[PDB]
């Protein structure tokens, strides 16, 4: 029954050229598709299939357009009515009619073509092929949350591993589309669906400007605080890649406070991303330096590399926005200050032993290099233990050169800086003295790099002052690269090698 | 979530 010859004779109706006569078959086979011993009948006929995926198409009977469209959004709930569907053709329609005035077929077509894009296979090369994608983005202004939410997802599904899709997307205008769903509506899944589109959009270089400027870092800085955790991190995953891309962006206040308050989160993952968010955010930005130390931003990302302990995914960008705040613009003395002032010293020379890493090590290198210009750290680093490890990493850093994605010249380079700075203080040239590091600084005068032989001369030219060192320097045959290094290009280098020469004599 | 997309479509349509 039915197979033997409704079905054929509805597939007959279903293609008359009598409108009449197509409006009540299609009115009938919208029936039949509600149960599930019939609806498994329509499936099983290619043939009906193909009539009603032509009759949404070439009708001009919005009641006619309503029942096919509900017909097939009634087949694609399975695994074989969704093959039936593909196989006819049905996937290029369904996307001609996302541009229908009728909300219910709209409703019913990218409802069918989402239940594809997430069930059929091969359904997301023929949504591109179709120019779905093109039609989804210009979707995006209707009002319609949920069939907001729903369209995002489509977009998500076909972008995700797909530059064509990625490049399609934001060719149409879609960034600026999605930055404003995420400034109007408040829909959970919405704004949830579309956070997890401009996170895909935002893992390439070349793709990140658009966002930006469109506003996406203020506009995703808006859900850090909702109940919604998918939603709060989809946002700090994106707003990390975007920061890199975007540390010359203006109107970036408001952001950076919600940053620090998400630094005493219980979320471990949550202070992960917000530390850095902050460090890419804060570097070579004299104004996000300053409003981040203007809301605590010190004590709390001091109290950020206690809690993390050796979990060098939180120490290391919460070390280099650090590094960051406390050099270069107005209140850098105040924050060399306040790392002292919060307790921060301790686990700062801490992080130099092991089991840290060596991105890690470099990092907390330069930080010191910092703190020790304000004259109030020389004490506190050295009844710390700064120096002794200063001197051992610089020499380890100097067999392998005489790693870990680290070049061992640029520890050469810091960790003598740090002594260099440090050696301002008389009883720390004692301590540097002690360490038979006189003759490993003269052999650095020998190295290429001139910023190494800038601070090699000028931690041998602070030691100089002291009488009984002038002379061990020059024991250890300094004075023939100190004459090479007076007739140096570099003012820097020649300005210490004849301070050296002086104080030797 | 799980079968949260379908409980949407239903509302929807
Ligand atoms: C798991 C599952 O099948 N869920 C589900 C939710 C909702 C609906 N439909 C409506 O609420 C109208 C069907 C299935």
């Amino acid at each position: 029954e039915l197979a033997t010859r409704a079905i054929p004779e509805l597939t007959k109706l279903l293609n008359d050229e009598d409108q009449v006569v197509v409006n009540k078959a299609a009115v009938m086979v919208h029936q039949l598709s509600k149960k599930e011993a019939s609806r498994h009948a329509i499936m099983r006929s290619p043939q009906m299939v193909s009539a009603i995926v032509r009759t949404m198409q070439n009708t001009n009977d919005v009641e006619t357009a309503r029942c096919t469209a509900g017909t097939l959004h009634n087949l694609s709930h399975h695994r074989e009515g969704l093959l039936a569907i593909f196989k006819s053709g049905g996937i290029p329609a369904l996307v001609k009619m996302l541009g229908s005035p009728v909300d219910s077929v709209l409703f019913y077509a990218i409802t069918t073509l989402h239940n594809l894009l997430l069930h059929q296979e091969g359904a997301k090369m023929a949504v591109r092929l179709a120019g779905g994608l093109q039609k989804m983005v210009a979707l995006l202004n209707k009002t319609n949350v949920k069939f907001l939410a729903i369209t995002t997802d489509c977009l998500q599904i076909l972008a995700y591993g797909n530059q064509e899709s990625k490049l399609i997307i934001l060719a149409s205008g879609g960034p600026q589309a999605l930055v404003n769903i995420m400034r109007t509506y408040t829909y959970e899944k919405l704004l949830w669906t579309t956070s997890r589109v401009l996170k895909v959009l935002s893992v390439c270089s070349s793709n990140k400007p658009a966002i930006v400027e469109a506003g996406g870092m203020q506009a995703l800085g808006l859900h850090l605080t909702d109940p919604s955790q998918r939603l709060v991190q989809n946002c700090l995953w994106t707003l990390r890649n975007l920061s890199d891309a975007a540390t010359k962006q203006e109107g970036m206040e408001g952001l950076l406070g919600t940053l620090v308050q998400l630094l005493g989160s219980d979320d471990i993952n949550v202070v992960t991303c917000a530390a850095g968010i902050l460090s890419n955010l804060t570097c070579n930005n004299y104004k996000n330096k300053m409003m981040v130390c203007q809301v605590g931003g010190i004590e709390a990302l001091v109290r950020t590399v206690l809690r993390a302990g050796d979990r060098e995914d939180i120490t290391e960008p919460a070390i280099c926005a650090l590094r960051h705040l406390t050099s270069r613009h107005q209140e850098a003395e105040m924050a060399q200050n306040a790392v002292r002032l919060h307790y921060g010293l301790p686990v700062v020379v801490k992080l130099l032993h092991p089991p840290s890493h060596w991105p890690l090590i470099k990092a907390t290198v330069g930080l010191i290099r910092n703190l020790a210009l304000c004259p109030a750290n020389h004490a506190p680093l050295r009844e710390q233990g700064a120096i002794p490890r200063l001197v051992q990493l610089l020499v380890r850093a100097h067999q392998d050169t005489q790693v870990e994605g680290v070049r061992m010249e640029e520890i050469v380079e810091g960790c003598t800086g740090a002594l260099h700075i440090l050696a301002r203080d008389v009883h720390n040239r004692i301590v540097i003295r002690g360490l038979n590091t006189i003759p490993l600084f003269v052999q650095l005068l020998y190295s290429p790099i001139e910023n190494i032989q800038r601070v090699a001369a000028g931690v041998l030219c602070e030691l100089a002052q002291d009488k009984e060192a002038a002379e061990a320097i020059e024991a250890e045959g300094a004075t023939a690269p100190l004459t090479e290094l007076l007739h140096s290009r570099n003012e820097g280098v020649a300005t210490y090698a004849a301070a050296v020469l002086f104080r030797m004599s | 979530h799980r079968c949260e997309w379908a409980a949407l479509h239903c509302e929807l349509v």
